[PDB]
RNA sequence: UGGGAGAGGGUGGUGGAAUUCCCGGAGUAGCGGUGAAAUGCGCAGAUACCGGGAGGAACGCCGAUGGCGAAGGCAGCCACCUGGUCCACCCGUGACGCUGAGGCGCGAAAGCGUGGGGAGCAAACCGGAUUAGAUACCCGGGUAGUCCACGCCCUAAACG
RNA sequence: CCGAGGGUAGGGCCCGUGACUGGGGCGAAGUCGUAACAAGGUAGCUGUACCGGAAGGUGCGGCUGGA
RNA sequence: UGGUUCGUGGAGCCAUGGGGGAAUCUGGGCGGACCACCGCCUAAGGCUAAGUACUCCGGGUGACCGAUAGCGCACCAGUAC
RNA sequence: GAGCUAGCCCUGGCCAGGGUGAAGCUGGGGUGAGACCCAGUGGAGGCCCGAACCGGUGGGGGAUGCAAACCCCUCGGAUGA
RNA sequence: GAAUGCCGGCAUGAGUAACGAUAAAGAGGGUGAGAAUCCCUCUCGCCGUAAGCCCAAGGGUUCCUACGCAAUGGUCGUCAGCGUAGGGUUAGGCGGGACCUAAGGUGAAGCCGAAAGGCGUAGCCGAAGGGCAGCCGGUUAAUAUUCCGGCCCUUCCCGCAGGUGCGAUGGGGGGACGCUCUAGGCUAGGGGGACCGGAGCCAUGGACGAGCCCGGCCAGAAGCGCAGGGUGGGAGGUAGGCAAAUCCGCCUCCCAACAAGCUCUGCGUGGUGGGGAAGCCCGUACGGGUGACAACCCCCCGAAGCCAGGGAGCCAAGAAAAGCCUCUAAGCACAACCUGCGGGAACCCGUACCGCAAACCGACACAGGUGGGCGGGUGCAAGAGCACUCAGGCGCGCGGGAGAACCCUCGCCAAGGAACUCUGCAAGUUGGCCCCGUAACUUCGGGAGAAGGGGUGCUCCCUGGGGUGAUGAGCCCCGGGGAGCCGCAGUGAACAGGCUCUGGCGACUGUUUACCAAAAACACAGCUCUCUGCGAACUCGUAAGAGGAGGUAUAGGGAGCGACGCUUGCCCGGUGCCGGAAGGUCAAGGGGAGGGGUGCAAGCCCCGAACCGAAGCCCCGGUGAACGGCGGCCGUAACUAUAACGGUCCUAAGGUAGCGAAAUUCCUUGUCGGGUAAGUUCCGACCUGCACGAAAAGCGUAACGACCGGAGCGCUGUCUCGGCGAGGGACCCGGUGAAAUUGAACUGGCCGUGAAGAUGCGGCCUACCCGUGGCAGGACGAAAAGACCCCGUGGAGCUUUACUGCAGCC
RNA sequence: CGAUGUCGGCUCGUCGCAUCCUGGGGCUGAAGAAGGUCCCAAGGGUUGGGCUGUUCGCCCAUUAAAGCGGCACGCGAGCUG
């Protein structure tokens, strides 16, 4: 939906809030199952490895499950849904009969109440769990394993998902988010459905505060600096590059591609 | 203005103590060179308890 | 009350043909195209043929000089939800009617905003011919658009 | 107290005028090309969109005021 | 690749990171590419005094200084600051 | 050497008093149901005026200074990047 | 004898500048060898959201007392933060430690690195954060939540007495948390009182009065009372909480849904304990006594603090661990733990003093800097603002005169008002609150405090709402109406916008060159391109490892543009990037035709052509929100003029829209128009664009600005053009007393001359010796071994298709 | 070049005369008034504004006239910037 302002302040009148309706009156999270303290820090031991980091909202890491086949056979009941700070995505706060509670990264269009379950067994429905293999070809579907019995690693992103286009032997094809097309094995567990808050994408920041609460540092341009800082510093009032366009580490950044060649990983991709 | 000395015992401990200097080689050459030249403080006076 | 025809509308789902691209097989010296050509594509393996895969859009025959809607307009198939309408019986109300300034809704195509989609087609645009010259007609490419959701736009030979 | 009117400050409507600019009308025999009327030599007209010295061209859907 | 006077030189010898990879006296290395001959050594385990270097420390001496010199310091100096 | 300064991390603290009046509520109006319109309530914002506090705009002074960046007048921000 | 030499000494400037905020001094009396400067008393002034109190850091004897004045004190000094000595800092409850964890540090397991060493889940360390039991008074010259007095608590250990399956570093609960706005009831704090308690006081015209002046409290166990916080009680089932649980979790039935009940705080009350003014009298360097059997009561305001884990809203979604409760495991159930009562035990370190400053950071008794809490009263709408003033603390450690120039700061001005000037720079005008009233334009919020007005004191009369009290008196907050009074003037003092019109640039709030630039520069939301499928790309690191991220294409990195509106044309020949299992070129290696050296020979040792050999480059395509580029010359219309039209050359293609004498226009003050009496600027046009142009974006845009430009109104000492006055300096006297500079000097003008700008040389002219206040023409004055220029086979930072390497990637 | 501060403005002047005005004079194509031109003469005088950093210049309104030049393109231990 996205809330909308009147411009009573300049900046307010573009700027735009998340529609907040279908976090159920559970604001506050879950302790036990989370949250965990979460390290807040721009940097690697020493140096900062990644520009333009920190400030921004301290956050609670809520610990949540990516690998849904401990509790194979066994059913939940989705008791709630969560505003999570670490993710685009929103979470499902499930109860399984076993007394155990999860968090869920939740899928569109699912209910509190509903009934969800992972394994071989598992109806088709939002929500459930299922090896690839004993999903239908052309069912969309999420949080998408890579090896198996590694978690879900694919399509866990607001209104991300992939959908199963064929199988192949031991393994079914994909067609991730990206639109690449990817061999993943038969035994990778995945769950049905689009992830959801797809309305993640429509939101305007609206001004420079809103970018800092979510820890983002101001970012400076090449041509801002000086040749010490970067291949487009100086020289005198303003300039084109003069040069084809390069990273502060002197690597071209329209164009170059990148991931490198010889990766074993390459005999299971078919597309970009 | 605010000047550059902004005295701390703590800071003036953790950073310049004989306990700071023994831990690294670059320190204990510290403490080397300081006794070899007949320093009677090898390393600055921090007080208080 | 009891029936009947229909592409009337909305949502969800689904079927095959064909075009394009990808992959594999087989296969060669040309294919495309026009008034004639050229651009263009092709021994880096095209065209034509077989197999597999992908994706989008439009629904052949039935089909009509036919049906339906107030108009705009509506056509593969299926289910739901839903509007109008004609017949029969003459059963109820009992003049409850007709029209309609404004208002309000609807409103082809093109266009616009946001997001998605993109096979074919195709403004602009690039070439190749034609011409005295062609910013056209014809040919080879090709982007918005054409498709979908939501929101605008309110035009027409919106014509009987 | 009210009050003709004078003064100050800010608006509404109208008329005149203005470098320059927009198209329009009119002006017997100037330039460019040939769009329309015959099938006008690309049927025409049209709403819209883009493009072009110019008529105009083309995309899209529509009309018979064409076959 | 390093070492040697040796800077790729005709470049041996001595060490070695990489790859290949033997033999036990009629076995093996060397004598400056290489080969023949004549010779000299016996690798891939280790230890070994003395003769040599230095002067924190003690002593002796001086065509060494004599308080701006001589050690930074003749003096409670690596101090005061 | 980050006891100055720059950035980030953990943990605390600080921001007088006034304005303006967003959404959303509630009542009424309107409709087939709506949109929407009036109030009233509400108390939003890198909103406004202005101390503390954080600055450093213009001018004057100071120039072997009170000060190796100062003083006076003026001015910017002041619930936020 | 020179090195702007080095070290030391002493001069010159010179009794000169200065003596560190313009908050301010005067007198009397002491003391003393010696007083503007020390003590006392009186009068005067300054601070009073401090210039007063309390902490923390830092400092480290500066504290208190006695005796001192050589030096330290910008003078003096009998004084002191100084010299000598002596004394002073008292804790189970306050702070820290025999408690806990955060970032981070360290680090057994383990991983890595020539060595040194670098990583590293457990653990440990690590704190103004969590936890944890003392309040009020009194005494010292100097300590006190520490000593003493009263009242009240906390653990441990041993006893008894009574209970219970007790029992872990293990399980669970809790602890446990944001921001803004807030309700109820309290307390701190404050105001008033005809009431209570007090020494006293009637002054100078009046006042013996419900008169003036001063004071009418603090702490406090149990129990109560009043607020409020926490919390459901059963019984089954159980497969999760990494062993086990009766606990917790998840189902399922019952009764509660209430705070009823349990607890837990806060606040009143509370046995008892303590404080208790002015004034008057005393001797202090200060406190003591009396007032006193002091009284200790009633109303009103009232928190940002308490109840606290209160409530509501919102998006950016808001520490951990232990104490504590509970559950069970080993074990042990003569153990142990729980409650009550007794007795005993309770360590280590800090505690003085300064603490917005003369004791800390600034070489100084330095006008600078320094975190937290209390910060009274009155008035001005409010307030921590502003003026005055409680408590309290000060008059800033040179003074005395004088009343010049000049400077600083400040006050006023006839007439004129910007004529000043680069510029209204500066200064003025305006100024708070209540009430009318507000334009273009606009993104519908704004623009708005637009502009422009009126009101503002005091007295009396009537009158409407609340709040606390009972539905009333009072006390306190807001209002309305009517008469009237005084002055030049009523936010009568202090604090408090000048306004408008129109351009440029940037959307906006923000950021920046600490110490000459705050901007149109950076940032910014937003747009686009590109990379990256996850052991991701990228970044740091030799590595291990780490960030990215405990993220996963709505995500992450790189680049550019930079809200928003309308848009972003053509060129892929060159460079880059992307795509091309063909071809050419191409290294080690494979391959050995063939040839060489030695041997009597088997042999040993060399070169060595075919041919097979990657990436790269070549070559073929693509790609501009990738690097970039986006023409010349002739002719033509029935007045001239111009050229829709045509011809021709070249290019990879020949700038579209939109804009244009511009932050871009050389010629240029282009040319018209507008503003002016007059306009190289400004605004609007034209287009001949030296040398705009579409994401180093193009053209626009409301709002916004200590940005830059032009105009007008208002107002003025900016100016015509000055004048007067004030204080701090300057001047004189007493005290203390620097400086850069300095070849030595007995240091005049003119005209010449001289290395070409003479006090010093020539000639002439003038001129008794020595000072003081002033002015700045000269001493090519001082100050910095010119920073511009050039030189040196000097040095650095920067760039690239300069050279040569290296990391890195292939 | 072990430093001679560089345009313009302001303040303060002072000097040259190849004189802008004012005084004297000759020639005039000098009727008068008013000019032209040359000689003598520097004693005194030589205005306020608009534009621009400007010097200079161009304008507005006047004037007896709106003079030229030197003094380190006079003058920054006098100011501005
Ligand atoms: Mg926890
Ligand atoms: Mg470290
Ligand atoms: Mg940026
Ligand atoms: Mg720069
Ligand atoms: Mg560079
Ligand atoms: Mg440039
Ligand atoms: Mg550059
Ligand atoms: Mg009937
Ligand atoms: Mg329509
Ligand atoms: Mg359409
Ligand atoms: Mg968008
Ligand atoms: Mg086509
Ligand atoms: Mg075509
Ligand atoms: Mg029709
Ligand atoms: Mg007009
Ligand atoms: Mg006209
Ligand atoms: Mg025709
Ligand atoms: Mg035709
Ligand atoms: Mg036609
Ligand atoms: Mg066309
Ligand atoms: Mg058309
Ligand atoms: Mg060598
Ligand atoms: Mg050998
Ligand atoms: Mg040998
Ligand atoms: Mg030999
Ligand atoms: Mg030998
Ligand atoms: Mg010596
Ligand atoms: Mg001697
Ligand atoms: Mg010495
Ligand atoms: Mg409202
Ligand atoms: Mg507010
Ligand atoms: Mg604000
Ligand atoms: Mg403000
Ligand atoms: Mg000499
Ligand atoms: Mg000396
Ligand atoms: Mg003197
Ligand atoms: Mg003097
Ligand atoms: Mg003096
Ligand atoms: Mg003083
Ligand atoms: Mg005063
Ligand atoms: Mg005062
Ligand atoms: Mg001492
Ligand atoms: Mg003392
Ligand atoms: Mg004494
Ligand atoms: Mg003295
Ligand atoms: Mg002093
Ligand atoms: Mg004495
Ligand atoms: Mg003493
Ligand atoms: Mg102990
Ligand atoms: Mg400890
Ligand atoms: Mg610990
Ligand atoms: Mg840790
Ligand atoms: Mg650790
Ligand atoms: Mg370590
Ligand atoms: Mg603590
Ligand atoms: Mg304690
Ligand atoms: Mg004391
Ligand atoms: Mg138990
Ligand atoms: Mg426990
Ligand atoms: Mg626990
Ligand atoms: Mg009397
Ligand atoms: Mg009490
Ligand atoms: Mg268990
Ligand atoms: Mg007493
Ligand atoms: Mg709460
Ligand atoms: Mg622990
Ligand atoms: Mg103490
Ligand atoms: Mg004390
Ligand atoms: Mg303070
Ligand atoms: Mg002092
Ligand atoms: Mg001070
Ligand atoms: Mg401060
Ligand atoms: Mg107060
Ligand atoms: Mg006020
Ligand atoms: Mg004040
Ligand atoms: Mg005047
Ligand atoms: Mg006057
Ligand atoms: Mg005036
Ligand atoms: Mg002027
Ligand atoms: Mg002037
Ligand atoms: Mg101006
Ligand atoms: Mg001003
Ligand atoms: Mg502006
Ligand atoms: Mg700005
Ligand atoms: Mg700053
Ligand atoms: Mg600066
Ligand atoms: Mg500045
Ligand atoms: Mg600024
Ligand atoms: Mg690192
Ligand atoms: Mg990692
Ligand atoms: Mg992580
Ligand atoms: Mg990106
Ligand atoms: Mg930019
Ligand atoms: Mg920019
Ligand atoms: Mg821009
Ligand atoms: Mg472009
Ligand atoms: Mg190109
Ligand atoms: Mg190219
Ligand atoms: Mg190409
Ligand atoms: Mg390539
Ligand atoms: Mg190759
Ligand atoms: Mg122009
Ligand atoms: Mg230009
Ligand atoms: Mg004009
Ligand atoms: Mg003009
Ligand atoms: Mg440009
Ligand atoms: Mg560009
Ligand atoms: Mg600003
Ligand atoms: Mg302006
Ligand atoms: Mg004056
Ligand atoms: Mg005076
Ligand atoms: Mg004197
Ligand atoms: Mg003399
Ligand atoms: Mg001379
Ligand atoms: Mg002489
Ligand atoms: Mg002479
Ligand atoms: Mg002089
Ligand atoms: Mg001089
Ligand atoms: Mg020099
Ligand atoms: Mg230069
Ligand atoms: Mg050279
Ligand atoms: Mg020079
Ligand atoms: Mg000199
Ligand atoms: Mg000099
Ligand atoms: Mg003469
Ligand atoms: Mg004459
Ligand atoms: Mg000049
Ligand atoms: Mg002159
Ligand atoms: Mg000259
Ligand atoms: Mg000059
Ligand atoms: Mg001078
Ligand atoms: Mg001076
Ligand atoms: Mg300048």
């Amino acid at each position: 939906a996205v809330k909308k302002f009147k411009p009573y302040t300049p900046s307010r009148r573009f700027m735009t809030v998340a529609d907040f309706s279908e976090i159920t009156k559970t604001e506050p999270e879950k302790s036990l199952v989370k949250p965990l303290k979460k390290t807040g820090g721009r940097n690697n031991q020493g140096r900062i490895t990644v520009r333009f980091r920190g400030g921004g909202h301290k956050r609670l890491y809520r610990i949540i499950d990516f690998k849904r086949w401990d509790k194979v056979g066994i059913p939940a009941k989705v008791a709630a849904i969560e505003y999570d700070p670490n993710r685009s995505a929103r979470i499902a706060l499930l109860h399984y009969v076993d007394g155990e509670k999860r968090y869920i990264i939740a899928p569109d269009g699912l209910q509190v109440g509903q009934q969800v379950v992972a394994g071989p067994d598992a109806p088709i429905q939002v929500g459930n769990a299922l090896p690839l293999r004993f999903i239908p070809v052309g069912t969309v579907v999420h949080a998408v394993e890579l090896e198996p019995k590694k978690g879900a690693k694919l399509a866990r992103a607001a209104g991300t998902s992939a959908q199963i286009q064929g199988r192949e032997g031991d393994y079914v094809i994909l067609r991730l988010p990206s639109g690449e097309l990817r061999k993943v094995h038969g035994e990778c567990y995945a769950t049905v459905g689009a992830v959801g808050n797809a309305d993640h994408k429509n939101i305007v920041l609206g001004k420079a505060g809103r970018s800092r609460w979510l820890g983002r540092r101001p970012h400076v341009r090449g041509a801002a600096m000086n040749p010490v800082d970067h291949p487009h510093g100086g020289g005198e009032g303003r300039a084109p590059r003069g040069r084809p366009p390069a990273s502060p580490w002197g690597w071209q950044t329209k164009g170059l591609k990148t991931r490198k060649r010889r990766k074993p990983s390459s005999r299971f991709i078919i597309a970009r | 203005m605010k000047r550059t000395w902004q005295p701390n015992r703590r800071k003036r401990a953790k950073t310049h103590g004989f306990r700071a200097r023994m831990r690294t080689p670059g320190g204990r050459k510290v403490l080397k060179r300081r006794r070899q030249k007949g320093r009677w403080r090898l390393t600055p006076a921090v007080r208080k308890r």
